[PDB]
């Protein structure tokens, strides 16, 4: 999450929008799933 | 059932934190002035009878399952003059200390985490006229309800909100059988920028902006018996999420959700009035109501009945509430119980909310 | 007080020191019975079957001497 | 409406309120840099209040609120309005009310939270109640002292993966040696036994019966002799038994078999 | 000796040596434990006339265990330093005068487990623990019913083996108690 | 394993573990036993086995380490394989009695029944066939109790042999019962397999290991697949798991009846001996804090009559909210006649609109009319005064208490689907973990 | 780059049933039929390609409160996919589960079924694939089977299909259980070898040319094989069968919301009458009579917890103070207790078949002998009688000197309990128990002293007789042989304490338990015509004997004025126990024929203890 919240040096917003590096949210993959406010709202995918 | 509930962050700001108001069906915008009158209507803090007061309130969650999961509130008001008052409250919903263990060794340092959610607000209330007063409150809300794991960040999410309240209390007017008193109040709460739990500007949730309008009348008998009947109407100032579709199949839903989430809070407050296929007849459904009657004997015994009803299509939290209050010398003890009447399991069932307030300082006369 | 709860990875190991476990009930923060084992009679418990849509889940275990002890745990 | 104006409702006990900060830092290299340290605000309440009193010799108030125990049978709230004996209403009870019934077919509820009222018309007593029940029924059967527990197992419900024969010799002798029980037609007496399991605890301790960690190679056919009534391939897994055995067909299990 | 027993191989048979060419022993055992405990190694407890009391105690223990199944020496060492200070400031003025009771508890526990081979230097650090803690509390009675207790607990646990991580827990704040 | 982590039978040569091995865990043993004057060892012990490590050299630059391994006997393999004899080493004739720790004789009853569908304690031959003619006395099947069929009943109360048994389970603390663990062990390793196969066998052409050669009577009762396959694999043979071990055991521990609850409300305990309600002050005593019930009636203690104790425990969690309402009339006809009309209604609030089987909600109503009449009877006192050596003056009394109650049950409208009271056998929302 | 948004090993509660269901195939592990079981969710399968998953009409997502927020729970259905080569004409594939369901209180069994054709596969036609529910005790011998042809949802256009066209009411199963009961009654008269049975032995009323009305349901096809019971459903099964003669069908079927509806809410009645009278502190008579009808129960009892049986019970207890019939000059405590009672329980459902009402089965029998057998075997009759003479003793006089030979020190306790039972399991059950206890106790009040401080002695005669005869449920013609258990015992334990010296203290105790074996012949066979009062005062052969001896000695060594500081003290506990071996040991016979006596067992124990203070001062 450091790549998404606290923008590190050397990383631009273009590198964070490629569909292979962008953050995945639960509404994108599970639009019909209701998550309590304040809980995890992102899908922590396993990238190979 | 519930069709298209409003998805707003930090929902615990909309939960009653004091026993007195919770026994009145979660209404305090038009009731008599009290120390707990910060979450509901700070504008009547200038109408308080005592110089200053402090209060601690407790609301347990899942009483049958386990303790330490509760919402507490600490409020402190102080009026320097007869026209102005400074108040400050702190609400804290917490699951208690939770140990993290991944080993069975008795000698193993265990990390203790307390996923919590608190809101600290301070309000200034100024009595403009002899019977009318205004109040401005600033609130900081922090949420740390998640636990830090691998690939999961438990960084707390913070936000600010502004509350504008107004309270009117007419003088004691005599009638044929009693000398009652009229009260009215309005309060716009949670006006601030979106709170982002993921710390991303693209994924941000609206603050639970609320609008409460209430009015009440007090019948006074024998100079030592009071019966205050009050009614409050509550409406959220957040646009309704799109339902079936308001333009393939999932493309319309995705576009509608993207359009809904790409709305500023300033614009969203004005967009709250409408944004639905239904007209004013269906728009009236968005307003929940609460009707309460409080009986006061010798200003030391209080018996409160309340009925709070939300729409069946959103929220769907309809219940009755009983409450009792006792003042011995300077300490008021309030206990409230809730009888649910909705098809959904209310998490406040079988819960006896408690409140304990100490009032001290000089006494100010009430007009 | 005699019990050593532990959540290593998608499992909840329950060990009762010098006592016998009778029943273990696991609740989510909503109050739903995501797991129930009415009959164990063993010192060591290993659930390893929770779904845990949220992180904080409540477990309630009673021993052979009817000692209701509840300990909140975070699911890992 | 009330006998007097005196109110002696008195509180007792204690209340505590803790406000502070909790800072936790765990040096886990796998954690995110944003999870370097967690600084949170801690607020705790320890309400331990009781409240006993009367209001105008007509209201009796009894409350006990303590947030350190099960609220189902420890947090109590009782309001009792008792008018004069000449009034139609004899008792109004709010809170922890009870509904005792002097009947066997219709049992009442002892722990109820709600409204209970009592009216008396000359000689007819009407007791009404509307509440929530905080208890559950439980029925037990006791014969000659202690309770009786009934079990209904099935054949497939045996205790699996817990009981093991020490050898095929014992397995094939079990049925014959127990034909005339309680007499056991077997002179075998296990004098020493050591059991080794896969070590997933990976913990070293002196109080756990010593630290006896050894490399183990377990053979399936070790100590296996032939059986008169059982064919060889049901006793050993070795593909060819030519010269494998060097003892009589009914030799007891031993390393030299 | 938790479990010694007679050996059947120790008989009148001509076979006297085992596979390891060792003469059979009449009594055979698996583990032998030498436990030593200074509980405490020292305790200095002294109170001054200024209401200051100091209680310091050093405790130590060893749990040597020789196992003949693997011929390994498991040595568990433990050291514990405890310090406790109690002071009472007299006539502290906030119109409000009260005494301040200050209690400080410092602790330092070091535990270590080694597995030693006899034939060569293979001292294995099986487990370890190093936890120090400091708990300060200060009481102040504003009245007969209202009391305030300032608390500060600081516990740091270092890592001895890599399976555990250093853990710092710092709780601090105030506790207000009102009695009726 | 430590000595407290397992037990073993010195005579029958089997072991029982404190914790079962439901995973790929490997079990190895080394045991030495004595038969008369002979001593047999089957494994390698740490006392007589090879050294753990042998080191050659003085410094690590030229040191050679030889780590030697003990040779043991495998009881459980790393990879499960039912086709190997190591699978047969696991006992499948041991049954764990639920919540049993100290089961003892005179407080333990066990029976074997055949549910098809009702529980029947004997085996009938399949239609068109009959049991083998002229069976041995120990191999009786025709009209024979199942305890005698499975060799669990051949002794009297004092463990002495009897012709047809005493009809009760043979309690041997070393052969058939594990007292400290509350386990029941059959006298044969495959009681529901080879034993009943031999009981029903009609010739030498029928072999137990070849299920194609059965005689249409072994095709019904012989559960071979529960011994040649795992329990999950044996689930495929559903028409064989028809034998029910039904029994009871008495748990006392200490003096007093454990009602399984603490700090129960006063007056919430009702005790019934043989259909009559006992007196809370005369027939029994209740310690509410410890939840103990002590029977004070001298005749009832040594009576063997099953006593039903009902109580209301408030130490419940995760239960549906119960709304209890109703009224009770207490009209008084005369100074010695009371008529009551109690009416009550108890409703439950389900968590959701789908009530799964077992978690059912009730909407019950019960209304009853009762009459109490207590009168003084000087006639009985005067009659007793005519007895030889009785000259008392205490009044005699009579009391008639009648009560008629009607129960009308119903289900809450919350747990109703399409207007009907719905209970979901399986909504398929709990599957697929 | 491959980003797994989710990666799980998914396990199901419905097991893929391996093994053939039709006898025509006999080789299930062939035919290349890919049978898969999975789930379809509203949260994960809402955009499915053939048909987007939608809830059945009327089904709403469950709503809960997680933390001040309304959360809609997931709605899921069980998907069964048949592909590869396709099912044969009558071959079927099903998934099963082990449950325990009692559906006797509900009238309707309901379920939602959906059918669709696999993509890139030949289209499945209507009335070709059939959804069947098979429930009971097993899937091969005893089960109810309910089959329904499935209407295939049309695909090809938009993937989003309305719920009414997905979960069609034509494919929905709605079965009345009275149809199952009637089918079971009809199949009772159908022999297992009759031609009306299929190859698998399943009896379908719709395929019976001699039966009018079929199975009673025009949409569902009902079948029964081996007398199952829906009052206890141990096994449940849902699957797909085929109907296409010259085809191999492939498709996906969704099962959703298998439920029980139309609860039977008929009430019940109960009546209790109590007559309690006390007569001049001498007589106490308490008569209780209870009569409860079917369906009565408590408020909190569930659907299956209510009493499915008529109960008629009474109990009379009489307490008499017989000692008051004697003059009070010599007080006698002689209480007499006589407690009789009996209960008759008639079940709502016949114990045989466990799911047919007793009245319905009795009416639909047409056989007087069978009707009588069914009526008689259902009755559960119990009768208890208890006679008690516990506490028989003579009270001490107001001013009397205690003596060792005084009869007032004795106490007598007699108890007789008799239970007669007969129900569906036992045709006759007799349980007699007699306990006679005589207790004696005395405490003496004021070279070495030889007068004991106390004397303890008590004897116990405990006789128990159980006769248990199991019934033949088919006919009341012969029955099983009765089984006899007897526990005639004679237990006596005595003890005494001695205070030989001011320091010495010797407590001795000895218990002996003997077994009376007068009811056995020369061989190990009990005698049927034996009475429990035959020889009551009979001492049997010894069975167990325990002795305990505790000595305490303070060692008064202080008499010599050289060792006046020693405070020595010695304790010695000696225990002995002789245990008689079972007859299998004392009369063991080897296969060679020789009879060997293996002897009894003896145990001895010492507990020596020495404690010394040894004050070095003085
Ligand atoms: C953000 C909140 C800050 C915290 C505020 C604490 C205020 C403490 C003042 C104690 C108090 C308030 C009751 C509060 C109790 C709630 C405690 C909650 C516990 C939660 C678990 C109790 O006083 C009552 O209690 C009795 C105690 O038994 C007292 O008895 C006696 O008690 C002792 C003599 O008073 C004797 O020693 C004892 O012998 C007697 O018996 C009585 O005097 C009285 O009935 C009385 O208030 C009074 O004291 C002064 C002191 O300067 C306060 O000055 C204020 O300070 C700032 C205000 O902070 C303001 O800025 C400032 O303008 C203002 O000058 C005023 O308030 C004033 O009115």
């Amino acid at each position: 999450p450091v790549f998404y919240s606290s923008k590190p040096s050397g990383i631009s917003n273009d590198d964070l929008s490629l569909n292979t590096t962008r953050r995945i949210y639960s509404r994108e993959l599970y639009p019909n799933t209701d998550i309590a406010q304040g809980q995890i709202q992102v899908v922590n995918t396993l990238d190979l | 059932d519930i069709e298209r509930p409003i998805t707003t962050g930090v929902p615990f700001l909309l939960v009653a934190a004091d026993a007195r108001a919770a026994g009145l069906g979660d209404q305090g915008v038009a009731t008599s002035s009290d120390v707990f009158s910060q979450q509901w209507n700070p504008a009547k803090y200038a109408f308080a009878e005592d110089a200053q007061g402090l209060s601690i309130s407790y609301t347990p969650y899942l009483t049958d399952l386990a303790n330490d999961i509760s919402l507490g509130q600490v409020t402190y008001y102080n009026k320097i003059n007869d026209r102005s008052a400074f108040a400050g409250s702190f609400r804290y919903f917490g699951f208690g200390g939770i140990e993290l263990r991944q080993t069975g060794d008795p000698n193993e340092p265990t990390r203790e985490v307390n996923p919590n959610e608190f809101a600290l607000d301070g309000s200034y209330s100024l009595k403009l006229s002899e019977t009318f007063s205004m109040a401005v409150a600033a609130r900081y809300i922090r949420s740390n309800l998640k636990v830090a794991t691998e690939e999961i960040d438990a960084s707390a999410a913070g936000s600010f909100a502004v509350d504008v309240a107004g309270f009117y209390q007419s003088e004691e007017i005599a009638y044929s059988d009693f000398n009652g008193r009229w009260r009215a109040g309005f309060n716009i709460q949670n006006l601030g920028p979106k709170i982002s739990y993921d710390h991303d500007d693209l994924s941000a949730n609206f603050l639970p902006a609320n609008l409460r309008v209430g009015g009440g009348f007090d019948f006074i008998f024998d100079d030592y018996n009071k019966l205050g009947v009050s009614l409050e109407l509550t409406k959220l100032l957040v646009p309704t999420p799109p339902g079936p579709g308001t333009p393939s199949q999932s493309q319309a839903d995705e576009a509608n959700y993207k359009k809904y989430k790409d709305i500023g809070w300033v614009s969203g407050i004005f967009k709250s009035f409408g944004d639905a296929p239904g007209g004013f007849s269906e728009e009236l459904k968005e307003i929940t109501y609460s009707a309460a009657a409080e009986y006061m004997y010798q200003d030391a015994f209080a018996m409160r009945l309340g009925y709070y009803h939300e729409s069946p299509m959103k929220g769907a939290k309809q219940f009755f509430s009983l409450g009792a209050g006792f003042k011995y010398s300077m300490i008021k003890v309030d206990v409230s119980y809730l009888f649910s009447a909705s098809k959904v399991k209310n998490p406040l069932e079988n819960t006896l909310r408690f409140s304990l307030t100490f009032n001290f300082g000089d006494k100010y006369e009430t007009y | 007080d005699g019990l050593l709860i532990s959540v290593k990875d998608k499992t909840i190991k329950v060990t009762s020191a010098k006592e016998n476990i009778k029943e273990v009930n696991i609740f989510d923060i909503t109050g739903k019975l995501i797991y129930n084992k009415k009959k164990v009679g063993n010192t060591e418990l290993s659930i390893s079957n929770l779904q845990s849509a949220d992180q904080v889940l409540l477990v309630k275990v009673n021993l052979e001497n009817n000692a209701q002890i509840t300990r909140k745990v975070i699911f890992k | 409406i009330f006998g007097s104006n005196t109110i002696d409702v008195k509180p007792t006990g204690s209340v505590e309120m803790d406000l502070g900060v909790r800072y936790t830092k765990q040096d886990n290299p796998a954690f995110s840099p944003r999870n370097r340290s967690s600084l949170t605000f801690d607020f705790d309440q320890r309400i331990s209040m009781s409240l006993m009193g009367k209001i105008g010799t007509r209201l009796e108030v009894n409350a006990n609120y303590d947030t350190q125990s099960t609220f189902a049978f420890q947090n109590l709230f009782k309001l009792a309005y008792t008018p004069s004996e000449d009034d139609i209403i004899q008792k109004v009870e709010v809170g922890n009310v009870s509904m005792p019934l002097n009947s066997t077919l219709i049992r009442g509820a002892q722990s109820l939270f709600g409204v209970k009222t009592q009216l008396q018309f000359g000689r007819t007593t009407i007791t009404g109640v509307f509440s929530e029940q905080k208890s559950q029924t439980k029925s037990v059967v006791a014969e000659n002292g202690g309770t009786v527990q009934n079990f209904d197992l099935y054949a497939l419900d045996y205790d699996n993966d817990r009981h093991f024969f020490l050898s095929q010799y014992f397995r094939n002798k079990y049925d014959v040696s127990l034909k005339n029980y309680p007499f056991i037609d077997s002179r075998v007496q296990i004098t020493r036994l050591e059991v080794w399991v896969t070590n997933k605890q990976n913990r070293v301790t002196t109080t756990g019966g010593g630290n006896n960690l050894r490399n183990i190679i377990a053979l399936q056919d070790l100590g296996e002799a032939q059986v008169s009534g059982v064919p060889d391939n049901e006793v050993v897994v070795i593909s060819s038994t030519a010269g494998f055995f060097n003892n009589p067909i009914d030799s007891p299990t031993s390393n030299t078999n | 000796i938790n479990q010694f027993r007679s050996n059947f191989d120790y008989n009148s048979s001509p076979k006297v040596q085992d596979v390891n060419t060792n003469f059979y022993n009449e009594i055979i055992m698996s583990n032998v434990n030498l436990v030593e405990q200074f509980s405490p190694l020292i305790r200095m407890d002294f109170e001054l006339k200024s209401s200051l009391r100091v209680l310091s105690e050093i405790k130590k223990d060893r749990a040597l265990s020789m196992s003949f199944d693997n011929n390994l020496l498991t040595e568990v060492k433990g050291m514990e330093y405890i310090i406790g200070l109690g002071y009472r400031f007299k006539d502290v003025i906030f119109i409000i005068k009260s005494d301040i009771n200050i209690k400080a508890d410092f602790s330092l526990r070091n535990n270590e487990t080694l597995v030693r081979y006899l034939d060569y230097d293979n001292n294995q650090l099986a487990a370890g623990q190093n936890i120090w803690s400091l708990k300060l509390t200060a009481d102040y009675s504003f009245s007969k019913n209202l009391t305030a207790i300032f608390y500060y607990d600081h516990s740091f646990s270092k890592a001895v083996i890599s399976t555990s991580f250093p853990l710092t827990n710092i709780r601090s704040g105030f506790t207000l108690r009102y009695n009726f | 394993l430590t000595t407290n982590e397992y037990t073993f039978n010195p005579q029958l040569g089997y072991i029982s573990l404190q914790q079962r091995l439901a995973n790929d865990e490997i079990l190895a043993v080394a045991f030495e036993y004595t038969v008369g004057g002979k001593v047999y060892q089957v494994g390698e012990f740490g006392s007589d086995g090879v050294d753990a490590t042998v080191v050659t050299g003085n410094n690590s630059s030229n040191q050679a380490i030889i780590t030697q391994s003990l040779v043991l006997k495998m009881l459980k393999s790393n990879l499960t394989n039912v086709k190997n004899p190591v699978w047969n080493l696991m006992m499948k004739n041991v049954y764990q009695i639920p919540q049993a720790y100290q089961i003892k004789q005179d407080d333990f009853r066990l029976n074997i029944l055949y549910t098809d569908p009702s529980p029947i304690n004997y085996i009938t031959p399949v239609q068109g066939s009959s049991f083998p003619p002229n069976p041995a006395p120990d191999s009786k099947v025709e009209q024979t109790p199942l305890l005698n069929v499975f060799n669990l009943d051949r002794l009297n109360y004092n463990n002495d042999p009897q012709a047809g048994g005493d009809g009760f389970f043979d309690y041997i603390p070393g052969v058939t019962v594990d007292v400290q663990n509350g386990r029941v062990i059959f006298t044969t390793k495959e009681p529901f397999g080879e034993l009943i196969f031999n009981k029903l066998q009609t010739g030498a052409g029928e072999s137990y290991n070849d299920p194609t050669t059965y005689n249409a009577n072994q095709q019904k009762y012989v559960f071979r697949n529960m011994y040649r396959n795992t329990q999950a694999g044996a689930l495929q043979d559903s028409d064989k798991n028809k034998f029910l071990l039904r029994g009871k055991y008495k748990s006392s521990g200490s003096n007093g009846i454990p009602i399984g609850a603490f700090n129960v409300p006063q007056g919430s305990v009702v005790v019934t001996a043989a259909g009559r309600v006992l007196v809370e002050g005369i027939d029994y005593s209740v310690d509410y804090q410890l939840g103990r019930v002590q029977i004070l009636d001298p005749s009832l203690q040594a009576s063997n009559t099953p006593i039903e104790v009902s109580l209301e425990n408030n130490s419940i969690f995760g239960q549906q909210t119960r709304r209890f309402m109703g009224f009770n009339i207490e009209h008084k006809i005369s100074d010695k006649f009371v008529i009551g009309g109690t009416y009550l209604k108890m409703t439950e609030r389900p968590f959701t609109q789908k009530s799964t089987y077992g978690q059912e909600s009730v909407n019950n109503t019960i209304f009853g009319f009762n009459g109490n009449y207590s009168t003084e009877v000087p006639f009985l006192t005067r009659l007793a005064n005519k007895l030889p050596n009785i000259d008392t003056d205490v009044p005699s009394n009579l009391s008639i208490r009648g009560e008629v109650a009607f129960l009308r049950p119903d289900a809450p409208k919350a747990s109703d689907f399409q207007g009907e009271a719905t209970i979901y056998v399986d909504d398929f929302e709990g599957s697929q973990s | 780059t491959v980003r797994f948004g989710a990666l799980d090993l998914v396990r199901g509660e419905w097991r893929r049933y391996t093994g053939t269901l039709d006898a025509n195939d006999q080789n299930p592990d062939d035919d290349g039929v890919e049978f898969d079981v999975a789930a379809v969710n509203i949260q994960e399968n809402g955009t499915k390609c053939p048909v987007n998953y939608v809830m059945p009409p009327g089904v709403q997502r469950e709503q809960l409160y997680n933390n001040n927020t309304v959360i809609n729970q997931n709605e899921q259905a069980l998907a069964v996919r048949i592909g590869g080569a396709g099912l044969q004409y009558q071959d079927s594939r099903a998934v099963f589960k082990n449950v325990s369901v009692d559906m006797r209180q509900y009238k309707k069994l309901k379920m939602f079924l959906h059918a669709e054709s696999l993509p890139n596969q030949p289209t499945l036609e209507d009335d070709e694939m059939v959804g069947f529910i098979r429930f009971g005790n097993d899937f091969t011998q005893n089960f109810y089977q309910v089959e329904i042809p499935l209407k295939v949802t049309k695909t090809g256009g938009s993937c989003s299909i309305s719920p009414d066209l997905v979960w069609m009411d034509d494919n929905s199963i709605d079965l009345a259980l009275d149809l199952l009961t009637r089918m079971k009654i009809k199949a009772m008269s159908i022999d297992i070898n009759s031609s009306k049975r299929d190859v698998n032995g399943i009896y379908y009323p719709d395929n019976d040319p001699d039966l009018e009305g079929g199975d009673g349901d025009g949409k569902l096809t009902l079948g029964i094989k081996g007398n199952p019971n829906f009052g206890l459903v141990r096994n449940l099964m849902v699957g797909v069968k085929s109907r296409a003669d010259h085809k191999d069908i492939k498709g996906e079927v969704w099962f959703n919301e298998l439920r029980l509806a139309d609860l039977e809410n008929k009430g019940g009645m109960a009546a209790i009458l109590n007559v309690d009278t006390n007569m001049a502190d001498f007589a106490t008579v308490s008569a209780t009579g209870r009569k409860s009808t079917i369906g009565f129960g408590s408020l909190e009892q569930g659907a299956n917890e209510r009493d499915r049986e008529d109960v008629q019970q009474y109990n009379i207890v009489t307490n008499l103070n017989l000692g008051k019939l004697l003059p009070k000059k010599w007080g006698i405590n002689l209480p007499f207790n006589y407690a009789i009672g009996e209960e008759v329980i008639t079940p709502e459902y016949d114990p045989f078949n466990q799911d047919i009402k007793l009245d319905q089965l009795i009416r639909e029998t047409t056989d007087q002998a069978e009707k009588d057998n069914i009526r008689t075997r259902a009755i559960d009759y119990t009768k208890r009688k208890s006679i008690n003479f516990i506490g028989v003793r003579k009270d001490r006089a107001p001013e009397q000197k205690p003596h060792v030979y005084d009869i007032e020190n004795f106490t007598f306790s007699q108890s007789y309990n008799q239970v007669e039972r007969h129900d569906y399991e036992v045709a006759d059950y007799e349980d007699e128990q007699s306990n006679s206890a005589v207790n004696y106790a005395y405490t003496f009040q004021p070279n070495f002293n030889y007068l004991p401080s106390n004397i303890s002695f008590n004897t116990n005669i405990l006789r128990q007789s159980n006769r248990q005869q199991f019934r033949e449920v088919e006919v009341e013609g012969i029955g099983l042989d009765p089984l006899y258990r007897r526990n005639f015992a004679f237990n006596y334990q005595y003890g005494f304490g001695f205070n030989l010296t001011k320091s010495l203290k010797l407590n001795y105790s000895a218990t002996s338990n003997n077994i009376v074996r007068n009811f056995l012949n020369d061989d190990n066979s009990p005698k049927e015509d034996f009475n429990i009062w035959d020889d009551y005062l009979d001492i049997g052969t010894p069975n167990q004997h325990a002795q305990q001896l505790v000595l305490n000695y303070d060692i008064p060594i202080n008499k010599i004025p050289i060792f006046g500081f020693v405070k020595a003290s010695y304790s010695y506990t000696a225990d002995y126990m002789w245990q008689r071996s079972s007859t299998a040991f004392s009369e063991y016979e080897d296969p060679n024929g020789t009879v060997y006596d293996l002897g009894n067992t003896i145990q001895n124990s010492n507990s020596n203890t020495l404690t010394t203070t040894l004050n070095m001062n003085t």
